C-alpha cells in the first residue's frame, strides 16, 4: 500500500550564556541596548574558528555576529561588576561588517567571570587556527 | 522646488502638489521625509482653505484630494462660522456635487471608495454645523436622491452611517450637551422617513452592496431607535431568514441581531416575547442548515482561518451570549424550546474550544453568568447537566496558572460553580486525566501543569471526607507518576505541581499533622536542590503554607516535644545554607508569619530572638570590627553581608510589624550610626571620583544599605501599635541621622526614600512631633523643589515622593506651613501650582488634591488674618491656575479633581466665605462684592485667553458656572461645553442654560 | 513582500518606543513625541520567507498630529495603542479605532495595551472588551520587559499572508569576516573605549 505523500549547522556550541548586549552611540554618549538573548560561543568544525553569536528572544533576530578576535580585550564598565566592554571591528549582526564598541552584561559576576574565561579560551582556539 | 506649494502669494501648482503628495504615499527614506514637512506645513497653513476647491477639480491624484478634504475639516469643524452664508451655501453644493459626480460614475464609484468615503464625512461634518436649521431639506432631498441611482443611494447610506455615529456615538466629548441634544432630536424626528427608506431598500433590493451598506447603517440606528421599527414590521423576519442565509449580508446581520437583542423592550407582553424567541430559532436555524451544523468542529474551523470565519464565529458568540444572557428564561419555560435552547449552549461550548484566548474569554464570561444562575435558581441545573459536564473538560482544559489572575479567577470560580453541580463528575473528570498522564497518552509538561491548575483551583469545593480521599488519591497518583519519569527536568515539574496542590489544599493539611510535617521535611529538602525552580517553588510553597496553616506550627502538636516552629528555628542554618539572600529572606519571613501567631510575649519575643540569632550574631561582629575599624566598610563582600542583614530585618518584620519591635530596638541604635558611617562614604567617594561614583557597585551596595535602613524604619513605624515609643524612642535618633545628610548631599546623592520614609513618620505620628514635622520641611522643603522645578523629567522619584511628603504634611500638622516665612509659604503655592502643571497623575492628582486640602486647611481657620491674607495673596493664583490646566489640553486625567477645585473656590466667593475684599483698593467701588469682581476678573482673563470667544459666551458660560458650584456634576458639564466652545469660532450662548 | 502598518494610539502610550525596539533593539526611555508620522521599514524572517512592514508611527498628540488620518490611507494593517497605566488611552481606544477603519475599512488591526511591566496597573485586564465586538485582536504588551513584543507582528503576519502556521523563524547567520588592526586607528580606539568603559551602563538593578 502506497504511503499517503540558522547556518548554524556546521558549528559547535562552545559557551552559551544569557546577556544584554549594549553599543556605545558616541553621538550621544550614551549606551544603547541591541538585544537580550542567549550568547553563544560557535565553533565552525570546517575552519575551527570561534564566533560570538547572539540572537533577541522572541524575534531570533541576531545581535552580535563577529569573530573572537585574539587581538581583543574584556575590559570593565565603571558601573558593573557583571560586564564587560570591548572594541570589535568587524560585526555583521545588521550586515555589513561595522566596528562597535559593545558592552555586555550578565546575570551575575559568576557568568561574567566565566564568559571572560570562556573568551579567552576561544581567543586561544583563534590562534592555534 | 517641492516648497513652491507653500509660497501661497503664488498661484498653486496642482501638478506639483501631486508631485509632494506622491513622494510621500510611495516615496522612500530622505525624499519621502521632505515631501512629509513640506505636506504638513502646506495642510497647516491658515488659508489653505482656499485652495481645496482648484486641488478637488484639477487634482488627478486622489491622495491630493484626500488631504484637501482634511484641509475643509479643519475649516468647516474650527472656523465655518466666520464664513458668510452664501459662501457656507457654496461649499456644501460643491462638496455635494463632488459626491453625486463621484457615485455616477461606476468606475469611481468601485475603485476611489476612501476618496468618497471622506468625502461623506466631510459632508457629516457640514450636516453638524449646517442642519437642519439652515438646511431642512437635507434629508428630503437624500430620500429623493436616492430612488435615482444604486451608487448613490448606497453612498446616502454610508452618509447616514456616519451622521447617527457622529450625533448618537461619539457627540458626548465633542459637542456641547445643548448641541447634541438638537442634533439628536432632530435626527429622531426625521427618523419616521428614513426607516422607510431603509426598509425599502432591505424588502426589495438586489445590490448586495447596497443591502450591506444599509444593514451598516441600520446597526448604528439599533443604538438609539425604540424597539417598534424593529419589533412591529417584518425586519426581525427578513434580518433573521434572508440576510442570514447569503454570506455577503450574513456578517453584518449577525452584529444587527445582537443589538437587536439589547434594545429596551416591553417585559409583559406574550406577542413580543413570541418574536424574540422567533429570531432566535430563524437565526440558528439558518446556521445550521447554510453555514455548519451544531456538531461541527469549530476549533478546527477557526485555525483553518479561511476568508471571514475567524470574524464570523467571534460574531457568534457574542451573538449567543448575548441572546441568551438576556432571554435564555424564555426558552427554559416551554419544552417544545428546549431543543432551541440546548442548541444554542451546545454551539457555545464548541465556540470555547476554539484556541483565541479572547474568544474564549468571550464565551467564559457568559459560562460564569450561566453556572452562577444554575448554583442558585431552583429547577434549572438538571436542563443543562450535558452542557455542564462538556464545560467541566473544556474549563479543566484550558486552566491557566494563577499568575494570569484575572482569567485564573474566572476560570476558578466557573470550575467551583460546576463542581458544587456535580463534584462526582468534576471529581472523575480530574482523576482520568491523571491516569491518561500516568500512561503517558497525555503526558506533556504543559498538560500536568494545567491538570494541576485546575486541580488546585477547587480546593474548598468539596466536603472535608470527600476532599481527603480526593487529595489522598492525587497526590499517590501525582507521586507515582514522579517515581516514573526520567531525568530530573520531569521529575522537577511534576515535584512543583505536587508542591502546587499540596499548597492549595490547607484544610487537608490542618487534618492530618504528620502529612504536613512530612511536606514540611520535603520543602526543607528542596531548598538544597539547586535545579532551576526548584528552590524558589520550595520557598513559595513553604510561605504559603505557613501563612495558612501558622497555628500548626506554633502550638505543640500531639506526640511532639515542641512546637514545629522551635525545630525549624533550631535547624535554620542547615535549612537555608544553599539558598539565595532573596530565598533566605522568604524563609526568614515565613517564621516572622508563625511567630505572630504566637500571643504570649514571653515566648514570642523569645522566638524572634531565637530567629534573628545568626543575623544578630553577623551584625554584632561586624558593627564591632566596623566601629574599631571603619575601613572594612570600604570591602565588597561586608557591603553585601551587612545588605542582606538588614533585608532579613526587613523580611521579619514585614511579616511581624508591632511585634518586631524587641528586634529594632537590639539595632536600632547602631544600625542609625552605620547609616552615617555609610553616608560619610558615599559623600567622600563622590567628591574622590566624581558624580560618576554614583553608579559604582560600591556605592550602590552602600546606597543599598541606606534604602534597606529607611525600609526597615518605615515598615516598623508603618505598622507600629505603641506610638509613644516611635515618638519618645525612635524619632529623634532617625531625624538626626537622616535629615541633614539628605540637605547637605549633592542633588545625585540623596536618596527619594529619605522623603518616602518621612512621610510614613509624619502619617502615623506627625500630630504628635510639631517640631520633628517643622525640622523635616525645613530639611528636605527647599533643596527638592529645586531639585524638580526645573523641568518636568529629572529625579522623578523624589518628584512623586516629595508631593506625597508635603501632601501628608498639609493634612496632618498644617501648622507646620502656618510657621514657614511668607516667603517659603510662597514656594508652598508655587510649588503646589507646578504639580498643577505636570502630566504624572502621580504628581497631578497629589498637587490638586494639596490645593483642596490647603484651602479647606485656610476655610478652618475662620476670619482671621492669616486667612484673609492667604486670600488676597493667593485665592486668583489658584483660580487662574486651575483655570490653566482645565483648558490648555494636556491635563485631560486630572479633569475631575480640577472641577472640584475650582467649583470650591468659586462657592466660596458665592456663599460670601471670605470676609476681606479680594480687589486692592482704587479698582472698584469700596462697596463691590466679591462676587461681581470675581465675575469681571473671570471674564476679563477668559476674554485674554481665549480672544475668538464673544463677550456673551463668556458672560453665559460664568454666569452658568457660578450658579452651578454646588452641584458637581452639572458643574462639570458647564466646564466640558466650554472646552468645546474654546476649539471653535461661533459657539452659542444660550448652550449654558442646558 | 511588504504590507504599510499604521500605529496609532495617545501621546505616551509607548508607539514609538516600541518600534524603535523592534528596528535596533533599543529601550528609549525619553519620551520625545512623535512629529506627524515616523516611517520605518521593518522586516521579520518567517518560513514563507521574509515579510516587510512599512511602519508609519503616527503623532498621538492633538498638536503634532500632522496629517491625522491622511497617513492611514491604503494601510494594510494596523497596531492601536494604549497604556494600561493610563485609563484616558483606553477610553480613547474607540476614537482612534473611528477614525483609522473609516479609511481602512477591512484590514487586520492588533489593540495592544502597552507598559504591563508596571506594577501599579490602571486598566485591570476585565475592563478591556472593546476589541471583541470591533474584532480587533488584542495583546498584553511591554515594549520595556518584551512582554508579548513580538506577538502583533506575528498575528498581522499569519493575517496578511493568509496562513495561520506562519512562524517567525531564526534568520540565517552568514560567518563574518576576519579582522585586521588598523595602527593608524590605535590611540583613536583607546579614546572611544575609555569613553565607554567610564560611562555607567543603564538599568544596573534589572536582571540582565
Ligand atoms: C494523610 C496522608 C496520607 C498519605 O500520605 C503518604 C505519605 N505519608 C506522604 C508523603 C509525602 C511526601 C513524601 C511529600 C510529598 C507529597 C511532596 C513532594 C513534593 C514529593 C516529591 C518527590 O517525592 C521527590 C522527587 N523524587 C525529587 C526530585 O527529583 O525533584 C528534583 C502518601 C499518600 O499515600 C497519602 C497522601
Ligand atoms: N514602563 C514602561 N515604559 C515604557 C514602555 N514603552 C514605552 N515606555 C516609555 O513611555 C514613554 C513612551 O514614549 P513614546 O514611545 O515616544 O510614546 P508615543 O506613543 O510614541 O508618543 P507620541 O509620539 O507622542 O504619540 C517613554 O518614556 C518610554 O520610554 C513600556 O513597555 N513600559
Ligand atoms: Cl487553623
Ligand atoms: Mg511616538
Amino acid at each position: 500500500f502506497e504511503p499517503v505523500v540558522t547556518m548554524e549547522e556546521d558549528e559547535e556550541v562552545l559557551y552559551k550564556v544569557r546577556a544584554k548586549l549594549f553599543r556605545f552611540d558616541a553621538d550621544a554618549k550614551e549606551w544603547k541596548e541591541r538585544g537580550t538573548g542567549d550568547c553563544k560561543f560557535l565553533k565552525n568544525k570546517k575552519t575551527n574558528k570561534v564566533r560570538i553569536l547572539m540572537r533577541r528572544d522572541k524575534t531570533l533576530k541576531i545581535c552580535a555576529n563577529h569573530i573572537i578576535a585574539p587581538e581583543y580585550t574584556l575590559k570593565p564598565n565603571v558601573g558593573s561588576d557583571r560586564s564587560w566592554v570591548y572594541a570589535c571591528t568587524a560585526d555583521i549582526a545588521e550586515g555589513e561588517a561595522e566596528a562597535f564598541t559593545f558592552a555586555i552584561r550578565f546575570g551575575s559576576k559568576e557568568n561574567a567571570d566565566k564568559f571572560k574565561e570562556e573568551f579567552e579560551k576561544a581567543q586561544e582556539i583563534n590562534k592555534k587556527a | 522646488s517641492m516648497e513652491g506649494i507653500l509660497d501661497f502669494s503664488n498661484d498653486l501648482d496642482i501638478a506639483l502638489l501631486d508631485q509632494v503628495v506622491s513622494t510621500f504615499y510611495q516615496g522612500e527614506g530622505v525624499q519621502q521625509k521632505q515631501a512629509q514637512e513640506i505636506l504638513t506645513k502646506f495642510q497647516d497653513n491658515p488659508d489653505a482653505w482656499e485652495k481645496v476647491d482648484q486641488i478637488l477639480q484639477f487634482s488627478t491624484n486622489p491622495q491630493s484630494k484626500f488631504i484637501a478634504l482634511s484641509i475643509l475639516d479643519k475649516l468647516i469643524t474650527r472656523k465655518w462660522k466666520l464664513l458668510p452664508n452664501d459662501h457656507r451655501i457654496g461649499i456644501r453644493n460643491f462638496v455635494v456635487g463632488m459626491i453625486i459626480s463621484m457615485c455616477q460614475d461606476d468606475e469611481v464609484f468601485k475603485t476611489q471608495k476612501n476618496l468618497i468615503n471622506k468625502s461623506d464625512l466631510t459632508l457629516v461634518q457640514i450636516l453638524k454645523q449646517e442642519w437642519p436649521q439652515n438646511w431642512p431639506e437635507f434629508i428630503p432631498e437624500l430620500i429623493g436622491s436616492s430612488s435615482s441611482s444604486v451608487n448613490v443611494c448606497e453612498n446616502n447610506m454610508i452618509v447616514l452611517k456616519l451622521l447617527s455615529e457622529e450625533v448618537f456615538d461619539f457627540s458626548a466629548e465633542q459637542m456641547t450637551q445643548a448641541k447634541a441634544l438638537h442634533l439628536k432630536n432632530s435626527m429622531s424626528k426625521e427618523f419616521e422617513q428614513i426607516f422607510k427608506l431603509c426598509f425599502q431598500v432591505l424588502e426589495q433590493g438586489s445590490s448586495s452592496s447596497l443591502i450591506v451598506a444599509t444593514l451598516e447603517s441600520l446597526l448604528r440606528y439599533l443604538h438609539w431607535i425604540p424597539y417598534r421599527y424593529i419589533y412591529e414590521t417584518n425586519i426581525l423576519e427578513l434580518l433573521s431568514t434572508k440576510f442570514m442565509t447569503s454570506p455577503d449580508t450574513r456578517a453584518i446581520t449577525l452584529k444587527c441581531l445582537t443589538e437587536v437583542s439589547n434594545l429596551k423592550i416591553p417585559q409583559d407582553n406574550d406577542l413580543i416575547k413570541r418574536q424574540t424567541v422567533l429570531f432566535f430559532q430563524n437565526t440558528l436555524q439558518q446556521i445550521a442548515t447554510s453555514v455548519m451544523p451544531v456538531t461541527a468542529d469549530l476549533k478546527a474551523t477557526y485555525a483553518n482561518a479561511n476568508g471571514n470565519d475567524q470574524s464570523f464565529l467571534q460574531d457568534l458568540a457574542m451573538f449567543l451570549t448575548t441572546y441568551l444572557a438576556r432571554n435564555r428564561a424564555l426558552l427554559e419555560s416551554d419544552e417544545s424550546l428546549r431543543e432551541l435552547l440546548l442548541n444554542a449552549h451546545q454551539y457555545l461550548i464548541q465556540l470555547s474550544k476554539i484556541e483565541e484566548r479572547e474568544l474564549f474569554k468571550t464565551t467564559l464570561d457568559y459560562w460564569h453568568n450561566l453556572v452562577a444562575d444554575l448554583f442558585y435558581e431552583p429547577l434549572k441545573k438538571h436542563i443543562y447537566e450535558e452542557i455542564c459536564s462538556q464545560l467541566r473538560l473544556v474549563i479543566i482544559e484550558n486552566m491557566v496558572r494563577p499568575e494570569e489572575i484575572q482569567l485564573y479567577k474566572s476560570e476558578r470560580e466557573v470550575l467551583v460553580y460546576l463542581t458544587h453541580l456535580n463534584v462526582i463528575d468534576t471529581e472523575e473528570i480530574m482523576i482520568s486525566k491523571l491516569a491518561r498522564q500516568i500512561d503517558g497518552s497525555e503526558w506533556s509538561w504543559h498538560n500536568i501543569n494545567t491538570l494541576s491548575w485546575a486541580i488546585g483551583s477547587i480546593s474548598g469545593t468539596m466536603s472535608e471526607d470527600t476532599e481527603k480521599r480526593f487529595v489522598v488519591t492525587v497526590i499517590k497518583d501525582l507521586l507515582g507518576l514522579c517515581e516514573q519519569k526520567r531525568g530530573k527536568d520531569n521529575k522537577a515539574v511534576v515535584a512543583r505541581d505536587i508542591m502546587y496542590v499540596v499548597g492549595e489544599y490547607p484544610r487537608f493539611l490542618k487534618a492530618h499533622w504528620n502529612f504536613l510535617r512530612t511536606v514540611i521535611l520535603k520543602l526543607f529538602e528542596f531548598m538544597h536542590e539547586t535545579h532551576e525552580g526548584v528552590q524558589d517553588m520550595a520557598c513559595d510553597t513553604f510561605i504559603k503554607i505557613v501563612q495558612k496553616c501558622k497555628y500548626h506550627f506554633v502550638i505543640q502538636q500531639p506526640r511532639e516535644s515542641e512546637p514545629f516552629i522551635q525545630t525549624i528555628i533550631r535547624d535554620i542554618q542547615k535549612t537555608t545554607a544553599d539558598l539565595q539572600p532573596q530565598q533566605v529572606h522568604t524563609f526568614y519571613k515565613a517564621c516572622g508569619i508563625i511567630i505572630s501567631e504566637e500571643r504570649s510575649v514571653a515566648e514570642r519575643n523569645r522566638l524572634l530572638s531565637d530567629l534573628m540569632q545568626l543575623p544578630n550574631m553577623a551584625w554584632d561582629t561586624i558593627v564591632e570590627q566596623s566601629t574599631a575599624n571603619p575601613t572594612l566598610l570600604l570591602d565588597s563582600e561586608t557591603v553585601k553581608i551587612i545588605a542582606n542583614i538588614i533585608k532579613t530585618n526587613v523580611a521579619v518584620c514585614t511579616s511581624m510589624g508591632a511585634d518586631f519591635y524587641p528586634q529594632l530596638g537590639h539595632i536600632y541604635y547602631n544600625m542609625l550610626q552605620l547609616y552615617r558611617a555609610v553616608s560619610s562614604m558615599i559623600s567622600t567617594q563622590v567628591a574622590a571620583e566624581g558624580l560618576i561614583a554614583t553608579k559604582t557597585p560600591k556605592v550602590r551596595g552602600l546606597r543599598t544599605i541606606k534604602k534597606e535602613i529607611l525600609k526597615l524604619v518605615e515598615t516598623y513605624i508603618s505598622k507600629a501599635r505603641n506610638l509613644d515609643d516611635v515618638v519618645k524612642v525612635l524619632v529623634e535618633p532617625l531625624l538626626n541621622a537622616v535629615l541633614e545628610d539628605y540637605m547637605n548631599n549633592v542633588p545625585d546623592a540623596r536618596d527619594a526614600e529619605v522623603l518616602n520614609c518621612m512621610t510614613t513618620v509624619v502619617e502615623k505620628v506627625g500630630h504628635m512631633i510639631p517640631q520633628g514635622v517643622i525640622l523635616i520641611l525645613q530639611s528636605v522643603f527647599e533643596c527638592t523643589l529645586d531639585m524638580i522645578n526645573k523641568d518636568f523629567t529629572e529625579y522623578p522619584e523624589h518628584r512623586v515622593e516629595f508631593y506625597k511628603l508635603l501632601k501628608v504634611i498639609n493634612e496632618k500638622s498644617f501648622a507646620a506651613f502656618l510657621e514657614l516665612p511668607p516667603a517659603a509659604f510662597k514656594l508652598f503655592v508655587d510649588a503646589i501650582c507646578w504639580a498643577f502643571k505636570h502630566n504624572n497623575r502621580d504628581v497631578e492628582v497629589n498637587g490638586l488634591q494639596i490645593a483642596l486640602d490647603l484651602v479647606k486647611n485656610i476655610e478652618r481657620m475662620g476670619n482671621v488674618p492669616f486667612a484673609n491674607e492667604f486670600h488676597k495673596n493667593y485665592f486668583f493664583i489658584f483660580v487662574s491656575e486651575t483655570f490653566f490646566v482645565l483648558t490648555d489640553s494636556d491635563h485631560k486625567s486630572g479633569f475631575s479633581k480640577q472641577a472640584l477645585l475650582l467649583m470650591k473656590l468659586i462657592s466660596l466667593v458665592y456663599d460670601n466665605k471670605i470676609s476681606v475684599p479680594l480687589y486692592q483698593e482704587a479698582e472698584v467701588p469700596q462697596g463691590t462684592s466679591n462676587q461681581v469682581y470675581l465675575s469681571q476678573y473671570l471674564a476679563n482673563m477668559l476674554s485674554n485667553a481665549f480672544p475668538h470667544l464673544t463677550s456673551e459666551q463668556i458672560a453665559s458660560f460664568l454666569s452658568a458656572l457660578t450658579k452651578q458650584c454646588k452641584d458637581l456634576v452639572v458643574f462639570k458639564g458647564t466646564l466640558r461645553d466650554f472646552l468645546v466652545q474654546i476649539k471653535e469660532v461661533g459657539g452659542d450662548p444660550t448652550d449654558y442654560l442646558f | 513582500v511588504q504590507f504599510k502598518l499604521v500605529l496609532v494610539g495617545d501621546g505616551g502610550t509607548g508607539k514609538t518606543t516600541f518600534v524603535k525596539r523592534h528596528l535596533t533593539g533599543e529601550f528609549e526611555k525619553k519620551y520625545v513625541a512623535t512629529l506627524g508620522v515616523e516611517v520605518h521599514p521593518l522586516v521579520f524572517h518567517t518560513n514563507r520567507g521574509p515579510i516587510k512592514f512599512n511602519v508609519w508611527d503616527t503623532a498621538g498628540l492633538e498638536k503634532f498630529g500632522g496629517l491625522r488620518d491622511g497617513y492611514y490611507i491604503q494601510a494594510q494593517c494596523a497596531i492601536i495603542m494604549f497604556d494600561v497605566t493610563s485609563r484616558v488611552t483606553y477610553k480613547n481606544v474607540p476614537n482612534w479605532h473611528r477614525d483609522l477603519v473609516r479609511v481602512c475599512e477591512n484590514i487586520p488591526i492588533v489593540l495592544c495595551g502597552n507598559k504591563v511591566d508596571i506594577k501599579d496597573r490602571k486598566v485591570k485586564a476585565k475592563s478591556i472588551v472593546f476589541h471583541r465586538k470591533k474584532n480587533l485582536q488584542y495583546y498584553d504588551i511591554s515594549a520595556k520587559s518584551n512582554y508579548n513584543f513580538e506577538k502583533p507582528f506575528l498575528w498581522l503576519a499569519r493575517k496578511l499572508i493568509g496562513d495561520p502556521n506562519l512562524e517567525f523563524v531564526a534568520m540565517p547567520a552568514a560567518a563574518p569576516p576576519e579582522v585586521v588592526m588598523d595602527p593608524a586607528l590605535a590611540a583613536q580606539y583607546e579614546h572611544d573605549l575609555e569613553v565607554a568603559q567610564t560611562t555607567a551602563l543603564p538599568d544596573e538593578d534589572d536582571d540582565l
